This record gives C-alpha cells, sequence and structure tokens, in this order.
RNA sequence: AAGGGCACCACCAGGAGUGGAGCCUGCGGCUUAAUUUGACCAACACGGGAAACCUCACCCGGCCCGGACACGGACAGGAUUGACAGAUUGAUAGCUCUUUCUCGAUUCCGUGGGUGGUGGUGCAUGGCCGUUCUUAGUUGGUGGAGCGAUUUGUCUGGUUAAUUCCGAUAACGAACGAGACUCUGGCAUGCUAACUAGUUACGCGACCCCCGAGCGGUCGGCGUCCCCCAACUUCUUAGAGGGACAAGUGGCGUUCAGCCACCCGAGAUUGAGCAAUAACAGGUCUGUGAUGCCCUUAGAUGUCCGGGGCUGCACGCGCGCUACACUGACUGGCUCAGCGUGUGCCUACCCUACGCCGGCAGGCGCGGGUAACCCGUUGAACCCCAUUCGUGAUGGGGAUCGGGGAUUGCAAUUAUUCCCCAUGAACGAGGAAUUCCCAGUAAGUGCGGGUCAUAAGCUUGCGUUGAUUAAGUCCCUGCCCUUUGUACACACCGCC
C-alpha cells in the first residue's frame, strides 16, 4: 500500500520498538546502561566492551 | 551537564564503539592481515591505530584505501570533521598474533590446501 | 525502483564528492541522516546503491547494522559521464592537495 | 588571573590512573603549585548477570560480568593563573579526563 | 434506563456530560480523542439508519474494530463484529451501552471435553 | 491454499492516445476547454479534470464541485 | 565380586519443606481456524518466553516489491506513476470498478538470473553452552617388556581435598589438570589524601535546668576551601603496602611426607571465577548480514496492515506464593540496612525532593540530580513496645464474584495495573513418596536490578533476624584407585 498504511502502526514503545544493535534481534535485549545489545551478542563481545569476569 | 551523559553510559558507549570498530576492521581488512585495533582518544581529537601485517596492502594508491576507511569512520559515528586520524602499524612477530595466523589459515584453506 | 531523477542525481553527486558513503540498514527510516535538505528516503538510497553494486561500480561492506559502500574505479567514469563532468574533478579520496 | 581548577581522571584500570595521579602531581610540585589532595571516589561496579547458554537448555548457569570504574579528583590551585601555565595533559589511551573550573 | 434517564434524553446527551454517566474506563476512553476510524464508523451507521426503510431494521455493517464502546445513538443498528474468522452480526439492545462491542462476538467456541488422548498417563 | 476469492484483477490503464484536449479555430484562437488549477503547486500549465460533477487538479488535488 | 578412599545433586542425627487446600506459572491431554514451537539427573518460573498491537513465527483477510543485473519488446505521437469524488472495502488500501487529471524514462512485459524467509534439516555444520566431571585424572619423547594390540613410566606402602607429597622402583626426563593464580570478606587507631566523606574543637544560635551549677544537656540548626577564614583522618572512601606460614609449643607419625591438641593472633579451611584428555548423533539453523543442502519467492513460507490466538478447560504433572493461626491477627507508638538504579544515536520512554487538591489509587506547579553533590542520613521489613481479639473455619484465609473510582497506551473486552466498599470458599499441619542444607548456614524478613509505555507470585543479587543437629559412615543412591570374572564392546537399558 501507500505511505498511509505501510508503516502506520505505531512502534513508539513496546517490544517491537527495540532491536539488538548488532543482530537486530527482538528477544533478550539488555537495555541496562543503554547497552541495547542482544544477550548472545553481549556474551560474544563483553570482552571487547570490557565486561570481564571476576567472580 | 544535561548535554553529556553519565560516566557509566559513556564508558558503555566507548566499549560499544570499540567493539563495532573492531568488527568493521575484521570484516574489511580480513585479506590484509588484520591483527587488532588500538584507539587513542583525547578531548582534542581521537587517534585510531590499526595493527596489521601488510601495511602497503591496506594502504591504497597514494593512501587511497586508508583515506576511504577514514572517511567511513568519519561518516558512520559522526565525529567532528578532521578530528580522527587512521594509522596503520606493522605488527612485530606476526607469528604471535592468533588473529593473523587464524586468518592466514582460513586463506590457506580457501586457496584449496589440505 | 520507482525513485525519481531529482534525488538520484543528488545521491550520485554525494557518492562522487567523496569516495564512500555510509548508510544504516533501516528500510523504514523516514530520512537518510546526511543530505538532510533533499528529504530522500533511506530505502531509495539503499536500493540505488544496491543497483550500483549489481552493476559493479561500488563494493559493499556490512557491519552490525550499516553498509559501507566503496566506490570503485569503474564508478569514477560512470558517475563522470552520468553527471556530464570533465575528467578533472575527482573524489576527495582520490586526490588530496595535489 | 585568580583561577582555581578541578581535574578529574577516570578509567577501567587502576595502574594507569595511579601513575597519572602520581606523575601529574609530581610535575605540579616541580612546577611549584600547591595541590589539593587526590580524592579517590568510591568505585562504580557495573554488574551484568547473563545465562551462559544461548538457548536456555542446560543447568541454569549464569555468567556474571563486572566493570570497575574508578575516578580520581585532583584540584590544582595557584595564586596566579593556571591554564597558561600548564597545558600538557600527558594522557595515555584508556583513561578519560575532564578539566573544569570552580565556576563550572 | 442506563443511569435513570431514558433513551430519548440519551440521544441528545452530548459527549461532555455523557462521560459523567459512563463508568471510569468509558469516561477515560471518551476523554481521549476518538480516532478517525471510529468517526467513520459512526457516520456509516448514521448513513445506514437514515437510509434504512421505516419500521424495518437497517442493513448489516461490518467492522474489525471491536474496541468501539457503544454509544446511545447507535441503538437498533445491524453491526457485524469480527471474531477472528467471520463477522458476527449483533443487535444493539438498550442495555448494552457501557459494554464494548467485542463482548458480543466470542473469540472461541466453548470446549466440549472429549476422551483424553495419550497424555496424563 | 485454495483461496475462496478469485485472484484480484489488477488495473490495466486505458492506453490513452495523444491528448489533444484543446482546439484553436479560424487560423488560431486559443480555447481552454479544460479547467485551470489555480494553486502555485499546480501552476497555470497543467489543466484540471473534467468530471461530470466536479473538477480535479492533478498536482494540487483540489476539488471544485459544481452543483 | 573383593580391597581402599570419597559425596547432604547419598545416608545417618536433625532443620525447613514439597506432595494435602486456594492461587500464579510451565509442560501433557482436551477443544479450537489458530491455541506457533523447541526442550521430556542432564525438559516441565526453561528458551533470560511476565505475548492486548508489535513481539509472531498460528489462523482469518487486505496492500505493496522493498523481483537487482543482463537480453529482447514497449514507448516522449507517452515506458509508466500518483490521485478527488462515488460505489466497493473493516479501512480515508486509487485495492478494484465508473470518471477524468496528473509524474515522465526513474518504470512495464517476458526470458535467465537475483534476493529474502523465526521455512525445513542441530542425525550436515561453525560458534556457544550443558553433561560425562568439578571427580582427579590425562598425555608425549627416550628407554625396558611383549610377535602385537598394548604395558612400565602413571607404583607395595604412608599422607592429602587432590598420581597432593614422601618413599620404593625399568625406568628417566617431562607436560596439562589439581595446586599455584585473580576477585572477594575478615585485622590493620601503620602511610597518602580528602568542601561530591566525615570527626573533633571553637563561634553564633534555638530549647530545658535555671533553685545554681553552665567547660550542664540536645540539635542531620548555621559557620571556620567563602580563601586565610581551626585542626584531624579514628569513623567513610581507595591506593600503595603489611599481615598467616602448620610459623611457635605438646603428642602421634618410617619421626620423612604429614596428622591431632593448644598459646599468641583479626583470621589456624571466606566464598567464588578460570578450570585437563576424550566424548554425547545432548540443545540451539526461532541470536546473528554464522551457514551448507532442500522448499517458497508475486494469489509470497518475503514484507506491511486489521483482528483473533498464544491465557482458551471433564483432567494429570513441575517449580513457586499464600495460609491453616494466640510463638498469632489488627490498631497505634518506638526503632536499625546494603547491594544497586536514575533523562536515552535510532528511541518517544528517567530517579524524583518539596508545595497544593483528593479519602485512596492519582492529579495540579515549583525545583534537584548525567550523580559519594538530588532522591537519601535511602526514617525498609522482620523484630520491639502498648490496644483489642479468645480456640470458633473466629478479627486466621482472601480465593471466587458485584459495583464504583484512577493510571499507561492507538486501543484495557478474554477483566494491564492500582484503589475503595461489598462475599468470605477450601484449608484445622497434609498418605505412599520425595527435595535442599553444616555457621551468619537453613529458615523468617523485607529492598534493589533484569524483563517495564503499564507492570513480578519468576530470577539475579543485597541487606535484617537467626538457629537445632553433626565433625561420621558406606546402609541406599553414586564416584575414584587396585585386584578379579566375563560369552558385553550401540558396552547390563548388554548379550542370551
Ligand atoms: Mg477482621
Ligand atoms: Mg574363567
Amino acid at each position: 500500500g501507500h505511505q498511509q498504511l505501510y508503516w502506520s502502526h505505531p512502534r513508539k514503545f513496546g517490544q517491537g520498538s527495540r532491536s539488538c544493535r548488532v543482530c537486530s534481534n527482538r528477544h533478550g535485549l539488555i537495555r541496562k546502561y543503554g547497552l541495547n545489545m542482544c544477550r548472545q551478542c553481549f556474551r560474544q563481545y563483553a570482552k571487547d566492551i570490557g565486561f570481564i569476569k571476576l567472580d | 551537564m544535561a548535554v553529556q551523559i553519565s560516566k557509566k553510559r559513556k564508558f558503555v558507549a566507548d566499549g560499544i564503539f570499540k567493539a563495532e570498530l573492531n568488527e568493521f576492521l575484521t570484516r574489511e581488512l580480513a585479506e590484509d592481515g588484520y591483527s587488532g585495533v588500538e584507539v587513542r582518544v583525547t578531548p582534542t581529537r581521537t587517534e585510531i591505530i590499526i595493527l596489521a601485517t601488510r601495511t602497503q596492502n591496506v594502504l591504497g594508491e597514494k593512501g587511497r584505501r586508508i583515506r576511504e576507511l577514514t572517511a567511513v569512520v568519519q561518516k558512520r559515528f559522526g565525529f567532528p570533521e578532521g578530528s580522527v586520524e587512521l594509522y596503520a602499524e606493522k605488527v612485530a612477530t606476526r607469528g604471535l598474533c592468533a588473529i593473523a595466523q587464524a586468518e592466514s589459515l582460513r586463506y590457506k584453506l580457501l586457496g584449496g590446501l589440505a | 525502483m520507482l525513485m525519481p531523477k531529482k534525488n538520484r542525481i543528488a545521491i550520485y553527486e554525494l557518492l562522487f564528492k567523496e569516495g564512500v558513503m555510509v548508510a544504516k540498514k533501516d528500510v523504514h527510516m523516514p530520512k537518510h541522516p546526511e543530505l538532510a535538505d533533499k528529504n530522500v528516503p533511506n530505502l531509495h538510497v539503499m536500493k540505488a546503491m544496491q543497483s550500483l553494486k549489481s552493476r559493479g561500480y561500488v563494493k559493499e561492506q556490512f557491519a552490525w547494522r550499516h553498509f559501507y559502500w566503496y566506490l570503485t574505479n569503474e564508478g569514477i567514469q560512470y558517475l563522470r559521464d552520468y553527471l556530464h563532468l570533465p575528467p578533472e574533478i575527482v573524489p576527495a579520496t582520490l586526490r588530496r592537495s595535489r | 588571573a585568580i583561577h582555581r581548577i578541578r581535574i578529574t581522571l577516570t578509567s577501567r584500570n587502576v595502574k594507569s590512573l595511579e601513575k597519572v595521579c602520581a606523575d601529574l602531581i609530581r610535575g605540579a610540585k616541580e612546577k611549584n603549585l600547591k595541590v589539593k589532595g587526590p580524592v579517590r571516589m568510591p568505585t562504580k561496579t557495573l554488574r551484568i548477570t547473563t545465562r551462559k547458554t544461548p538457548c536456555g537448555e542446560g543447568s541454569k548457569t549464569w555468567d556474571r560480568f563486572q566493570m570497575r570504574i574508578h575516578k580520581r579528583l585532583i584540584d590544582l590551585h595557584s595564586p596566579s593563573e593556571i591554564v597558561k601555565q600548564i597545558t600538557s595533559i600527558s594522557i595515555e589511551p584508556g583513561v578519560e579526563v575532564e578539566v573544569t573550573i570552580a565556576d563550572a | 434506563t442506563y443511569r435513570g434517564v431514558d433513551l430519548d434524553q440519551l440521544l441528545d446527551m452530548s459527549y461532555e456530560q455523557l462521560m459523567q454517566l459512563y463508568s471510569a474506563r468509558q469516561r477515560r476512553r471518551l476523554n481521549r480523542g476518538l480516532r478517525r476510524k471510529q468517526h467513520s464508523l459512526l457516520k456509516r451507521l448514521r448513513k445506514a439508519k437514515k437510509e434504512a426503510p421505516p419500521m424495518e431494521k437497517p442493513e448489516v455493517v461490518k467492522t474489525h474494530l471491536r474496541d468501539m464502546i457503544i454509544l446511545p445513538e447507535m441503538v437498533g443498528s445491524m453491526v457485524g463484529v469480527y471474531n477472528g474468522k467471520t463477522f458476527n452480526q449483533v443487535e444493539i439492545k438498550p442495555e448494552m451501552i457501557g459494554h464494548y462491542l467485542g463482548e458480543f462476538s466470542i473469540t472461541y467456541k466453548p470446549v466440549k471435553h472429549g476422551r483424553p488422548g495419550i497424555g496424563a498417563t | 491454499y485454495t483461496t475462496p476469492k478469485k485472484n484480484k484483477h489488477k488495473r490495466k490503464k486505458v492506453k490513452l492516445a495523444v491528448l489533444k484536449y484543446y482546439k484553436v479555430d479560424e487560423n488560431g484562437k486559443i480555447s481552454r476547454l479544460r479547467r485551470e488549477c489555480p494553486s502555485d503547486e499546480c501552476g497555470a500549465g497543467v489543466f484540471m479534470a473534467s468530471h461530470f460533477d466536479r473538477h480535479y487538479c492533478g498536482k494540487c488535488c483540489l476539488t471544485y464541485c459544481f452543483n
């Protein structure tokens, strides 16, 4: 359809409004500290950001 | 102040920038013997230093490719213009870089070697 | 792609004025961040660059959620004779201060 | 000018912060400014707990991560002006600095 | 009699003072702006009722929006409410005022329990 | 599948010939037989529609209805 | 089968329970157009899976191409695109139709060829992670033996949590794991520093005794980093260090490796993280622009939009919460925490002091806080002290259900949540069975974070109160090492 209904449904909040900043996944997001990264992607890159294991 | 975010979020954003830049350099400089990324940030400007084996290969005709990557990193993260510089550094003892050796092994396997 | 000329030339001259261009993967983005005044949708520029890659005038690199198109040497003369330009004006990456 | 400034340093490791907090104040004493004592703020520990598995099947083992952010406050106070006196920051990568004044 | 006043007074009961006769949820609904879809549906029912023959029920009108709250000016219409599969035509009784349209087109049929299968050993 | 409805017929355009909806007479006299869209975004170059009960502007999308 | 050692995912002695009741939640089954699906110690409050839309992958319907590139037709005398009205549509989808305007080379058609897919395949795979197995075990070289598969090394014994070490020794020399290591808690009146942490002293004050004290008592009242206009770091923070080693004494011990008791000491075993070889057809292609092969790709298994469902109930099961009360409930008063969060690239959405309105849920204006600067000295619960209740399904219990009032959102019905007044159901300690646990431990008790536009019965942590029992054993359930039997080797869930 035209622009009046193609993206008409609001996504200004809710689970569909948020996606992973790496793989654009819509499940298991980590919004803490504005990380905005998927759980799998965070485990993949936590050494790179700097979250290292201590205990 | 209000314009600047908290320190925790700032460190998180720095880590995000580091990881994204590392991924971009990995996917872009894979055939150029990429080793790793080192960034030096100052309030005046930022300095990004790439560790790689073939500096003459990552650098295009009269530094064409290094200019291309500098423009890419200028555009994507929205730095102030002229506040980022890209240095390509030849690594020491490239046999000690697991990234470079793994990429070379992948190159060998893609070549058809057993 | 049904996108018109008036933004096609704008995207083309942005792509020629500097050797590269960066586009986030979001087909529903109301406006591409740079070239702000032209009011060009992001899907149009994404598919224009896809067509240029298909014809081989640009090569594409993909990070997490971004494209990193690199204009090639076959992209020089195509943009030149599409924009009707003499071979003296170069992208910034090609010639600097020389 | 009469200037009284504040210098804050923060990073993720303690060795770099300590060596900066040492050499900077030593340079200040060699450059005869009286220095307000270094204030080590309480550490911000950023904890993230995440299941190790990417699927959910397993023994419910949680992977926990940390990020220790240490910050130090040093105040440089001189009877005369400061900024024209000291300009060199001598800052290694990995540590952040913000230079403010008493008004700021 | 919705709240002690007759239906005739409810027909000319304007929205601003009608919210003091609805419950809290309906009053909050009408306090917020009704979108263009609801207004279009109201115009459609008005058109159907005015074009309806005298002493005879109007024609059926269909809709997916079952979150519409019932207004007194829609009484007597033939409205077909979607249940997820088909449109269910339903009367508007003079007792249905504070109730949403979705309550009268069930989204499931009630279960007829049969012999249990392999489970629950 | 087995869609209960038949496949929806997509519109095919009328394949209009040369426009020619304006005429001059006795060795040249302009005769606008189509309505003018007066807005700036329409301009004075384009003409309006000639519907049996209203006029429509292709660009300005205004509707002048005559009763 | 024997011998030795070991474990609260085993037992003993106990504690708390579960299973008995209600409710929440997840599986199966039933029903459904659809109740998307995986997973069956090592699945069943798991997929960080607390779904109104989105999520969505399921169903009922409607659009768009977001089908590149190439070839050939098509066309500026129009390739083709948008759209007002009416019908039509759930729809103000020009989606279709009547009807004409308008964009202009970007498209259209067909042929190949893309491409995409939460489509399939974890029994094709990468990666991840779980389990074997957190037990202490594992391997190379050289040498010895055996025709060889293999064996010694890698052990009689003693010791340890530990093939941990001592000791013998056809072995020698190694290597990983364990250990070692990092964080954590416990002592540092030792050092450095402190207006974004305090203390002490002093000066203003304010109130009581003022009989009379007066350098009397209290102040989280104001001040002395306002720059000359006090000192100090114990309390707080975080760095550099120290500190504990079976070190000292007695005993046991081949007096070796070590073991028991005790003084001094803060501490004589703080919890974690990492964690070998080999393996599972263990789980994930529904995390990925990780991905092979197959399927679809224009009436779409793409994508968007509307709605419904994922909650649906004769029933079984799992984890939980609430309780069955007087060691209690209610009412009032008094009184102490610690993790840790707080305004955002897309992305709109913060923590909130204080003042006013309302009975409450909430609303109305002034601010603070991007943070040891504000919430906050986080005035928490439990508990403590007083009132009432009185052994009753009772003032325990609040399930079910009626009405009304607010919050968030586009939308609260299949009730989002909250508040008020109504009803007070089972339940009176729970069969056979069964879970977890040795000191700040179980358990009682609240508080942060995750999910959050709105939200916790879940989870991760934090703090408060705070124990009984035990310092053993192999009885069950298992594990390691040695010997032994084997007709097993997909390895006893075997073979026959
Ligand atoms: Mg009572
Ligand atoms: Mg025999």
